């Protein structure tokens, strides 16, 4: 009574709506400090002539 | 913050000659250094 454990189970099936079904979320989340800046982007080349 | 190590391995008191140090690894580690210490095979 008055205690409640926080933690409730999400219970996902294959038969519920688009607002209930699982969905997998990441979170990309960039940074920039003094430290040297590593995480670059594809750096696209041209044939030499 | 960047570290430069440089190298030179020759085979042979400091003998009297010139031989220059070509770069070996630049490491981006980005803190701050201030004492050192070496490392022993026993």
């Amino acid at each position: 009574f008055n205690c409640y454990f926080p933690l409730r189970s999400y219970s996902f099936r294959p038969t519920y709506g688009v607002g209930h079904q699982p969905y997998r979320v990441v979170v990309l989340s960039f940074e920039l400090l003094h430290a040297p800046a590593t995480v670059c982007g594809p750096k696209k080349s041209t044939n030499l002539v | 913050g960047y570290f430069k190590i440089y190298s030179k391995h020759t085979p042979i008191d400091l003998p009297q000659g010139f031989s220059a140090l070509e770069p070996l690894v630049d490491l981006p580690i980005g803190i701050n250094i201030t004492r050192f210490q070496t490392l022993l095979a026993l």
